[PDB]
RNA sequence: GGUGAAAUUCUUGGAUUUAUUGAAGACUAACUACUGCGAAAGCAUUUGCCAAGGACGUUUUC
RNA sequence: AUAGUCUCGUCAACGCUCGAGAGGCAGAGUCUCAAGGAGCCUCCGGGGGCUGUUGCCAUGAUAUAUAUGGAUGAGACAGAAGUGGCCCCGUUGACGAGACUUAGAUUAAGUAGG
């Protein structure tokens, strides 16, 4: 029974978070299709999607829709043979589905903010310790999240273990780790291998 | 993955256990290989941002159940197997807490509570 | 099949909703019916979808009710706006019957779309001034056959083939289902011997000797249906002479085939086997006649004047 | 024992002592065939084939030590799956 | 619905919108039923037809 | 009543047996078990509530 | 060699209801809508009639919304999900691919050998 009431809690969840991304994404891309309509002009998939992350970051509704329309007005948002014709009006047509794709990427990228929206949602209409994390001093060793992303855990663990960088430790310690470890040779030696 | 970064960084203020915020940060991402994303990784870039856990991660669950197993002797108090396993996980929470002191992950003036 | 079509689906989706209950290889249909239009539908299978290009075109006769929008001050003038809008599409009309208390008249017409139904009731509302638009239509007759000619729903299909495939009973699926032939009855006739059926099967052009009889009216470039003697339909072909010139010439080309619908092999094959091809063949095989078969120098000149190759 | 089973009938009637089952399954098993529970366990063997062929049943007699009566409506018999035949070889030939 | 027919004496259809008739003849819907091809209920049709003779062909 | 045979006790005021009512404490007959669970102690009536586990897999700021 | 027939995939032209969607059909789950209520009168507590060409729900469809329909149904979830459940115009000509023949239609009592 328990299992069942969480199968159903699951689905009911997963109901409610389509039909979330669905509404935004339809309300969207009519913004889209009306600020295409009134400027006239072609609108870059970057300029969307960072539309998309304003709106997003705004946690708009109907009527921060409409402060977002006026925004659009916005001079900086608003700067940003018949067979033939029917070909012509696919290939349209498949340019605002690959807008439809590049918003609906933008909704993965907010994901987890439609899923926080879901979830206050889902407590607003129920109506009903603690882990803390200290300062620490930051150090980017050198390597951008991208390129520590672009590496396997094992070689990044080997390269640089979790002990020698703890952050309630001894600075002079640190500091000799951190100037063993920025040499340009191994670095480098790391990066062609 | 500067945005990656940031909500990372928000969800790390927002009190979520590194596990947990690995997991989540999988679950959006669709990251098929969990090789490419872990709990190592998510460290490592919160270290980067400059944010270090209070607490250890194991410390921290092994603290929530003593709690739990705590308010279930608050509400019996003639069990005799949940006060014992009480003894049990704090004489276990006691030696990793000395073991965090010597690596001082753990800072020493912090003592355990029962 | 005549089939009566409901009124929520497509004619496409019928006949394909009648491959999945009869199994079939391969269905099809001549005439479209829109989703809202009810009536006859004629359904072909397999063989018979052979048949479906030479049905296009054919005629179609609807039933259709219009609603007025508003009452009418003299009624027998709507039949004369009918008879306006019929002819020079609309070939022939006739109202059946009219109500003008209920604003409804039903009336029957010739026709070839149910797309020209809806713009005649929107022709009359606008001829009479008080506006209409139709509020039913059904097919009474698509192409030979018509409601009247053993028409079945889909459900007698369904059943029919539950009692075949649980009860063995065939009677049912042989009183809903008609022979292709039906569609071919308004074809005039040539009867073909069975020696020759499975050369013009083959795609043969069919001749004197294979000819036993021919329908009078026969015209030049006409369309013919060869049949067996037992009735069966072997195709549809092209006349290439007349009554007269059939009946006058001794060797000649009869028809040639347009569309093929008998089986290949479902005759013996015995061409090859008389006395004009024997003949033909031994002097092939002498060396009097060439590989092909064309005129050769060895040919003896009574055989070129007695044989003229009529391809 | 059986490597697999299969659903082969549902309880019916429990008449002469005696299962009678509706045939789940589309095809018709042998005679005497053995019939299981689902942790394979043998309660009788196939003793009838009756029923028309939309609606097929068939009797069960049960082996000794099991009763009739011990079932209910609803219960599930298997049979392992070499015990089968198509319904079509019984039907006449074209 | 509104088209309504009488079978006639030769055995062609009259149409009229009428639900009786002059003769006082109670008219027919020229609509068939609705189809669907999940239709589970063949058995049961068969059934009933075949206690009163309906089935065509029997 | 009980014993190998006994014996101590209860009473024609009713011992003992049978039927009913009320109260008290205890236990869960067969299935049932040195192959289940638990660190041991020990553990099978129904119904809920609470907390925690065993074996397996994915692993771990290990 | 030539020619024909069958089963197919592409191009061009010509017509039509102008042809792949936020589509339709079929199916599953939940919810809403049926004068099942209320008030008047009556005839013998019950029955009949009226308010009631009313109210409830759906539809602007070439459209009278004072309208047209309502279980032999309609609408919302659903611009969703699903399609590995189905459907989305015909004619002519050319090209290409896999094939079967290249056919003059015999026999008024048989076939194979010595």
């Amino acid at each position: 029974e328990k299992r069942k009431i969480k199968e159903q809690i699951k689905a009911e969840k997963e109901t409610a978070l389509q039909k979330k991304k669905t509404k935004k994404l339809n309300k969207l891309t009519d913004i889209l299709e009306q600020l295409t309509k009134e400027y006239g002009a072609e609108i870059n998939a970057d300029m969307v999607k960072k539309i998309t992350d304003t709106l997003l970051k705004n946690d708009f509704k109907e009527e921060e829709w409409d402060n977002v329309v006026a925004e659009l007005f916005n001079e900086e948002f608003y700067q940003q043979r018949k067979k033939s014709k029917k070909e012509e009006k696919l290939q349209k047509k498949k340019e605002k589905r690959k807008v439809n794709e590049l918003v609906e990427n933008a909704l993965e990228q907010n994901k987890l903010a439609l899923i926080e929206e879901v979830e206050k949602e889902e407590e607003e209409r129920k109506s009903r310790l603690k882990f803390r994390y200290r300062e620490v001093s930051p150090e980017s060793f050198g390597l951008t999240a991208r390129e520590i992303f672009a590496a396997d855990d094992t070689d990044l663990n080997e390269f640089i273990g979790l002990k020698k960088f703890a952050p309630y430790r001894s600075k002079e310690l640190r500091a000799k780790d951190k100037r063993k470890v920025m040499k340009a040779r191994r670095l480098r030696e790391w990066r062609k291998k | 993955s500067e945005s990656v970064i940031e909500q990372i960084v928000k969800y790390a203020r927002k009190g979520l256990t590194p596990s947990q915020i690995g997991v989540l940060l999988r679950d959006a991402h669709g990251v098929t290989q969990a090789r490419v994303i872990t709990g190592n990784k998510i460290m490592r870039i919160l270290k980067s941002n400059g944010l270090a856990p209070e607490i250890p991660e194991d410390l921290y669950y092994l603290i929530k159940k003593a709690v739990s197993v705590r308010k279930h002797l608050e509400r019996n108090r003639k069990d005799k197997d949940a006060k014992f396993r009480l003894i049990l996980i704090e004489s276990r929470i006691h030696r990793l807490a000395r073991y965090y002191r010597t690596v001082a992950v753990l800072p020493p003036n912090w003592k355990y509570e029962s | 099949i005549n089939l009566d079509k409901p009124s929520n689906p497509s004619s496409h989706e019928v006949v394909a909703w009648i491959k999945r209950i009869l199994r079939c290889e391969k269905t099809g249909h001549s005439g479209t019916l829109d989703p809202k239009v009810t009536g006859c539908l004629i359904v072909c299978i397999d063989r018979a979808t052979r048949l479906v290009k030479s049905q296009q075109g054919a005629g179609k006769e609807y039933v259709c009710i219009v609603r007025l929008h508003d009452a009418l001050k003299d009624e027998k003038d709507l039949g004369r706006s009918l008879e306006n809008l019929t002819g020079a599409t609309i070939y022939e009309s006739n109202l059946i019957e009219f109500d003008n208390k209920r604003n409804l008249g039903v009336f029957w017409a010739s026709c070839e779309a149910g797309t020209y139904m809806r713009t005649l009731c929107v022709h009359l509302g606008m001829l009479l001034g008080v506006g209409g638009h139709m509020q039913e239509l059904r097919r009474v007759r698509s192409g030979a056959l018509s409601e009247n000619d053993n028409m079945v729903t889909l459900h007698d299909v369904m059943d029919a083939q539950w009692v075949y495939d649980n009860t063995r009973d065939e009677s049912y699926l042989r009183s809903i289902i008609q022979p292709l032939e039906t569609l071919l009855v308004g074809y005039k006739r040539i009867v073909v011997k069975d020696s020759a059926v499975n050369a013009v099967c083959y795609g043969a052009k069919l001749m004197i000797p294979g000819l036993l009889r021919y329908e009078e009216g026969i015209e030049l470039y006409d369309e013919i249906v060869l049949i067996t003697t037992k009735g069966e339909a072997i195709a549809v072909a092209i006349a290439q002479m007349s009554t007269v010139d059939l009946a006058s010439c001794d060797h000649g080309v009869v028809a040639s085939v347009k569309r093929c619908i008998m089986e290949r092999d479902l005759y013996p094959r015995r061409w090859g086997l008389g006395p004009v091809a024997q003949k033909k063949k031994q002097m092939k095989a002498d060396g009097k006649l060439d590989k092909y078969g064309r005129v050769n120098e060895n040919t003896p000149e009574q055989w070129k004047k007695e044989y003229v190759p009529l391809d | 024992p059986p490597d697999t089973v299969l659903e082969m009938g549902a309880f019916l009637h429990p008449c002469e002592g005696d299962i009678v089952c509706r045939s789940i399954n589309t095809k018709i098993p042998y005679f005497n065939a053995p019939i299981y529970l689902e942790n394979k366990t043998q309660v009788g063997k196939v003793d009838e084939i009756l029923g028309p062929l939309n609606e097929v049943f068939f009797t069960i007699k049960c082996g000794d030590g099991v009763q009739a009566t011990s079932f209910k409506e609803g219960d599930k018999f298997y049979i392992a799956a070499d015990k089968l035949l198509p319904i079509e070889r019984f039907l006449p030939k074209p | 619905m509104h088209l309504m027919y009488t079978l006639g004496p030769d055995g062609k259809r009259i149409y009229t919108l009428k639900k009786v008739t002059e003769s006082g003849e109670i008219t027919k819907s020229a609509h068939p039923a609705r189809f669907s091809p999940d239709d589970k209920y063949s058995r049961q049709r068969v059934t009933l037809k075949k206690r009163f003779g309906l089935v065509p062909g029997q």
